[PDB]
């Protein structure tokens, strides 16, 4: 899944 | 003997947990939940009474950007809502000055922020301030001699390593020295004299390092880095040390709290949360 790399959070 | 507290945050989704750590004998606490669940909130103490602030419920169908602010009461262990922001605020930065609480910057689906707003508790009221000078997201907060320093973040193009200053007297912000490094989640605190920010995500790497600022010479200086890379880590200071709380670090949740002491420089593992999480909002009473 893609993740917000700097939060680790979803979409 | 005052606590640590650590509030939502984000594993599989946004979380809702109250949980608090007691750095003299490692106990963990398991408080009451928030009201609705929320991270990237900021946390902050005014007067005995923890408050929660901005955030997002990023559940598993879909998520809403939160303009509320929530005030936790030890004595009751009861959550009671206060006036909610004139806008929503996801990765939100605050500070306290006087009792008041400037909720600084943060995201509403795409628009990235620059306004600054104010809460007055003794009548629970948000009044806007001055904006700052750049739109500022998953930004650190950071207060001063009775000045505040906005910390690095996201403008909604680049990732920041610019840092300004506000000065609530005269209602006006100032630009100061940029950090070495570029900084997206960072925590940001005030240890001593000098503003610290450790972690964050540079644009490339989720990172261990840790610069301070200091106010007089107007440089920052790295000092000892983190053990653990980790970003949307959750700060405070408790008796002249610096706490670290989880974050992201490009691979897993991070449950692991790093705690600094500024005399020897160095850091140590203290504690793990019960759960690794990032986007927690930290404050201590």
């Amino acid at each position: 899944k893609e993740v917000d790399p700097s939060t680790g959070e979803l979409q | 003997g005052r606590l640590i507290y650590t509030a939502g945050g984000y594993f599989r989704q946004s979380l809702s947990y109250l949980e608090a750590y007691n750095p003299s004998n490692g106990s963990w606490l398991r408080l009451a939940d928030l009201q609705v669940p929320r991270s990237g909130l900021a946390g902050c103490v005014v007067g005995g009474l923890l408050y929660a602030v901005g955030g997002r419920n990023n559940s598993p169908d879909g998520n809403t950007d939160s303009s509320a602010l929530d005030c936790y009461n030890p004595m009751t262990n009861q959550w009671s809502p206060c006036a909610s922001m004139s806008v929503p605020r996801n990765r939100i930065g605050v500070g306290v000055i006087d009792g008041h609480i400037y909720a600084v910057g943060g995201s509403h689906g795409c628009i990235h922020h620059s306004s600054v707003e104010r809460y007055e508790p003794e009548r629970d009221e948000w009044h806007l301030v001055a904006p700052m000078l750049t739109r500022r997201i998953g930004v650190g907060v950071a207060v001063l001699n009775r000045l505040l320093y906005a910390v690095g973040g996201f403008d909604g193009t680049n990732r920041l390593n610019s840092a300004e200053c506000y000065y609530p007297e005269r209602n006006e912000w100032r630009m100061i020295t940029p950090m070495n490094t570029i900084r997206s989640g960072a925590g940001v605190c005030v240890l001593h004299n000098c503003i610290y920010a450790a972690g964050g995500y540079d644009g490339q790497d989720q990172l261990n390092s840790v610069e301070r600022y200091d106010v007089e010479t107007e440089t920052w200086t790295f000092v000892a880095p983190m053990r653990h890379h980790r970003s949307a880590l959750g700060i405070t200071v408790h008796q002249g040390k610096i706490y670290v709380l989880g974050g992201y670090d490009g691979h897993t949740f991070l449950d692991s709290v790093e705690c600094y002491d500024p005399d020897s420089d160095t850091w140590s593992e203290v504690t793990r949360m019960t759960s690794g999480r990032s986007g927690v909002g930290v404050a201590v009473t």
